[PDB]
């Protein structure tokens, strides 16, 4: 096997001709390209380039594909070096893959002339002027919907309906109803246009923010339908109307990062709740059995010290009651300490995941 | 589980003065709206008074200026002070406390008839 | 001493023949194996391999055994390099030893035909279908045992026995007793089979989860025995029945990691409780002497401000009372600050130990 | 192109003559300076200097300006190396730029003889003896101004004016007024001298501490003016007098670092308040709908559980009330946990910014 | 200047003869020692040793003394390398100085035969058997002294002296007095022997634990003296008796590390208390001016919301009262958040100092 | 350490009306079950009433509809209102408060005999 | 929204003894200063008493030693005990509670005239 | 700043029955020990009773079984119930509340002399 000597700035690197021909379309392998740098006087290919990098670009030839950056070569000087050597776009994506950088930007505009134009208007708000106008209008509509959900429960507004029941009306006299119907009109129109102008109708019931739009529309329609057509469903439907607060995540990049963080960390949250349940059983049992004898004590059950154990372990506050025996006080100081000890353990994993997803936007 | 018991009834003559009481357990009145309802013989119940939680008192036209409804806010007690009773009053009375949209509770009844 | 020149990719490394013969069974030392790579034309052994690694593989020959990975060679490229050079399995375990990786997987199945088969059924739940069935049944039995321990203390169920004592019954009328006996039947059968089918009966009273099974069985037997055969033992025995919550650790890999973390960090927990005791004495004494004169104050002892000092330092809450003097308020703000200052100091050691034992499963 | 071989301690580095002449005023490029080191016997320029550094000083010549320190050469040995090679002050500032070190010390004393002398007296307190005297007097004046703002509101001092209103006086009988006027006299004189002796009058309304001085002077003048010349402005003006506490930041280097930290971290604080608002809506709605049926419960509105949700999520304390249903207790333990989970997420960014600005003084 | 070529394992390092003679007593400089390694055949000094290290040992010769370890050579391989090269103990201490390791072990036993023997008995408890006996006795005496300080204040013991004053006694009837005198007898004897047997009497009033012994002895003597010979001193002297809890630090290595941590971090604690004072003024003023109008509110002063501001910012608890206005609630949620934001900022510096002093024992 | 003192006794004639009281200190009744027990001359004690903590009242057959047991839940006081006393009642009465499995406490006794 | 109602008035003869009361809702008196003011016919109001919050009582020269102002600090009630009333007292009285710099509230008036 | 005022005095005949009271402000009695002291004419004060904080009552030999000292623990009030008064009792009485080692406070005095 004949040998080839390449001299990158005085540093002689040597290899067998077979190794650099494994990849033949590359700069060193291609006979013609490499011929330019060759110097016939000393039988060596002189190049003037970074010394620490050309070591990694000979490993790729001798290892059938692996591309790993030396830890003392900065990213920019390496990216340029794969380019001069002509290792190919497959190679540079693998280098990006080894530095683990997200590479997905797939935006298939339909390109049917009108479907594409209105999709550009309604999806990407930075594109135009009316796109930012539509973003501002949607955020203000969501905000007044939240304000109607909370101000409908205030006793001051309902002064004349505050009478015993034994004595959503379409009478259009209640102002909360007509402003609520205007909000649901806007949500329905916006969702139907985003359905009919999308470039992928099969994938539309896959994105989670679309399923947030649907479950925000639903309960007003089923209460209107059953009203102009139950008592178990009504208390559930009145609390599925709180999900319009999560429909404010299409316009925020902080709520979307908290959704990625809470998806990618479910094992840690399960460990958090499991450790809490263990500690609550243990400490509530010990305080019940160390304070039951005292005639002036208040713990009357083991499933009655649970709330005391929860608010003492999480350093919140009072509990239902407070220990009055010397023994209850020793099991209450151990409970206070063990609480922060057992809830601070899985939290650094969660904040590290957030910090990663928070800087990956950059 | 909850109960609304009341006293103070009977019969009275013209120009009387009396005070029915409503008490309950299983229901703090500090937190719920309450009122006194009467039912004249022959028609449906009408309202004597209402004290919506927060001290807002309203009375019907017949008892205006002759009746007061007060929640001692202690002992889970609501007391009505009726005054100068007239024969049109003759009726059976009832007590109540409710939260709009959730629950409604009644008393057994206790009557005051004016001679 | 004759000298040998080895050329790994243009980089000439030289050593005395004696150094590479110290270990004779290895690739460089064995005369025949090394003869293949030798090139007689220039009297050098040409190899085409990583440059940063072959430096460490010459230190092993010149240092009598030390094997340390350069910090700029990734783990995979090094592991492969010890293999090509043929340094032996003793060498690769030492490299694993220097990266500190747990190497113990000792599972001595007895191999007596039936003892081994049922041991595979009862110990390793992933092996079969009935093994996962047995795991699911054991977890559900433990859960209903916890539910019986707490629901036996609720005043609503015991409506007719709520009479003065002056007026565990085997009458089989109490439903809690018969479901409790079914749970202890299942625990006893499962423990006795894991005893008689184990491949090491001498080591069976060494594993901690086995001693958890025994101390979960014990108090029901001694109360049945003494009932059909004390008043000091009864209040202790009623609280040793809370250890069935720790018998749920054979089926969780989060409780086992918290047990390793709390074993390997006892000096830090001792420092935590010691610092707390110092601060409680100091601050309770200062608030007693700075508020005793006021005629409307409530601290009547130094061992009466202890509970106030504990719940103020750990940022829980009320305390028995609250300072009413200007001086009590200055010693109560210093107490609030010094509490979090003196309890946040030993905690990063504990969370670092947890994080280590938590990723070592991977 | 002729080639030049430079031997830094046995290590031969080679390059084309054109590359080292790109920068001609430098040591290697200048023919005469480089001629001294040249050895005609072997045609190489021998230097005795650090090996790891001379690699980076050849990249600068071959990369048109980039200067990056190898990660295994300590700062001091590199700073000296750019000096021997004579790369120029533009080069050394760029090296400081790449280690990101603040380089701004612009103090334009006016140099008009008297304006410069009194500016040195009043601005830089370390310069003299009377400068530290003036610093000590200003800090004591600010402290007694804060003490007058708080002791003017104490009911004990105002025993004879505690009469019904139906029955800032320049009568000079109220001692708080005359000591207040002395403080505002000192602030006004000090600010007017710092105006008339400054070397840049156009930039004086740009520095934030100057605008703190102005808004600390303002409300006493407008209340004196309107008194010897409203009822909406009076309650606002009485709270803009609290900004004299921020006028204590010219004499502290910890308040100035907290101002830099809170300026450079506004996106994180916005994320903190946004996450809090989301959690408050969600958990207050769930506790209102899970406790409204109970006749003894106290939540009468969704905008009535907001304060309970805030003080439970931030682990402070009581709330307006406490859950009394089994369902309110499950939504109150989830609220306690999710509070610390959602407020501990943006905080490491803020403490990292503080730590950076806190050590950059060194 | 003649040149010398040293070949460490194939890697040729070259230098001028003058550089390696700067230090003449060293291995390379000494002509005779270096002559052994010299090989006359190729005029080079062959050595077989680590390649990455010999680079740093040539910098020491060319830089007049600097010794810095390359970051990719482990500590042990370097320590050995300075030894083979014979750089001297001054050099190895400087290497230890650059890795910053504490080097002070100065224990000047007096060596006067008896003073040295009893000093070994009383100072270093690991030396003998009676030394550990004396350590155990001293710790038990300190513990019962703390127990007497707290149990002397309990109302149950003083049943017969609980009479009006108008109607430390040496009557020896009070048991607390005689056990207190036994404790002060033991402290006095132990301190006087540690005075008269010390090897440095001038430095004895410099060590802080000795000044702890003196200020623990003092108040019993001055109350005995003034009793058998004031009303301002008595309430101070009764609280200087709490320093016997700090006399337990000679026998603990955790209290001594907390003393080093709290000494080396005083600027951070000053910043902590300063930030707290700023926030307390700001938030107590804003809640007083946003709740004073309501006729049912309770804040009657700005120096009356200080305690509410302190216990709300530090997430402790109730405060004197709680906001009842919408405006008080907005300034109370901002107060709760800003509290943890402004007290979590200087704390990582303190925990890093503790972690450093805590592992430096190893 | 704890004590249960009671009053209201004596003798009564046919068709009487009376009210014994039980008070204690060292034992909040807010937290413990309580009842009134009587002991006729010649046989063992039987129960007049029981108010298990939580407001669940039960009475024996003899005193049904003539007796009421109430805990004012204030002043650590339990009061029994006996009514229309009959000669079969003649007995000595006792008071109690206990936690099942832990402790049992009694009064000294106070008698009511019907003529 | 807030109200100050008062009673106890009328006419008295020489050497009398009487006690007016002031009660309110929408205003805890525990937290606010209060006093009783009288207005003789022909001149402006003078002060009978003042109890600044914190228990500091001061009276004018005319009523010294014959008058006491007390806040039961319960039931949001301030009571004045007038004694040995004299004919110079003849007047109309008023009640008040205020915070200096923020708010001032009055009663409707209730008179005591001495014969 | 603090005061101890007392009432109930006068003169009584043989076999009397009376009850002095001690009240204070600036000093919750819930938190401090208290007692009643008397001073016969001609010798120094002796003690009638002592109720150390925590409900431990002790009396001197002369008043045993004829006297009771109780802290209503409400209204900052301590009440003594004297019984069957005898002529040896003739004396002037005083009230007190103190913390050993810190403070001692007295009443003005109020006398009960037995005929
Ligand atoms: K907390
Ligand atoms: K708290
Ligand atoms: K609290």
């Amino acid at each position: 096997g004949e040998r080839v000597v390449i001299n990158i700035s005085g540093l002689r690197f040597e290899t067998q001709l077979k190794t650099l021909c494994q990849f033949p379309e590359t700069l060193l392998g291609d006979p013609k390209r490499r011929m330019r740098y060759f110097d016939p006087l000393r039988n060596e290919y002189f190049f003037d380039r970074n010394r620490p990098s050309f070591d990694a670009i000979l490993y790729y030839y001798q290892s059938g594909g692996r591309i790993r950056r030396p830890v003392n070569v900065p990213i920019d000087i390496f990216s340029e070096e794969i380019r001069f050597y002509q290792l190919g776009e497959e190679a540079m994506e693998k280098f990006r893959e080894d530095e683990g950088f997200l590479r997905e930007e797939e935006r298939p505009l339909p390109r049917r002339d009108f479907q594409r134009q209105v999709w550009l208007l309604f999806e990407y708000p930075e594109s135009s002027g009316p796109a930012r106008g539509i973003a501002i209008v949607s955020v203000l509509v969501i905000l007044i919907s939240i304000v109607i959900f909370c101000l409908e429960t205030l006793p001051e507004f309902r002064d004349e309906k505050d009478y015993p029941a034994s004595t959503g009306a379409s009478s259009f006299s209640d102002p909360f109803f007509v402003v609520e119907t205007l909000c649901i009109i806007w949500f329905s129109f916006e969702l139907l246009v985003r359905f009919f102008a999308c470039p992928s109708k099969a994938t539309f019931s896959r994105n989670i923010m679309n399923l947030i739009d649907i479950v925000a529309i639903i309960p007003y329609f089923i209460t209107l339908g059953t009203e102009l057509a139950s008592l178990a469903i009504l208390r559930v439907i009145r609390l599925v109307r709180v999900f319009r607060i999560f429909k404010l995540s299409r316009h925020s990049k902080g709520l979307q990062i908290l959704g990625q963080t809470l998806k990618a960390s479910m094992r840690e949250l399960g460990l958090l709740i499991f450790f809490l349940f263990i500690g609550v059983i243990l400490f509530s049992s010990a305080v019940y059995f160390a304070e039951a004898d005292d005639p002036t004590s208040g713990f009357s059950s083991i499933p009655d010290a649970f709330w005391w154990a929860v608010v003492t372990m999480t350093t919140v506050g009072y509990g239902d009651m407070h220990p009055v025996t010397i023994g209850g006080k020793i099991v209450g100081s151990l409970c206070a300490i063990a609480g922060v000890l057992t809830i601070a353990l899985p939290v650094p994993v969660i904040v590290s995941n957030f910090n990663y997803f928070y800087h990956r936007e950059t | 589980e909850v109960q609304l018991v009341e006293s103070g009834g009977g019969l009275v003559q013209a120009g009387g003065s009396l005070g029915l009481s409503c008490s309950a357990s299983g229901l703090l009145f500090s937190r719920n709206s309450a009122g006194w309802y009467r039912q004249a013989p022959g028609k449906q119940r009408e309202f004597v008074a209402r004290i919506r939680m927060g001290g807002s008192i309203n009375y019907a036209d017949t008892v205006k200026g002759r009746f007061t409804i007060s929640r001692d806010n202690a002992k889970n007690t609501v007391y009505l002070q009726m005054n100068s009773l007239k024969p049109e009053d003759t009726a059976v009375y009832y007590c109540s406390s409710w939260r709009t949209g959730f629950y409604e509770y009644w008393g057994q009844g206790t009557l005051v008839t004016v001679s």
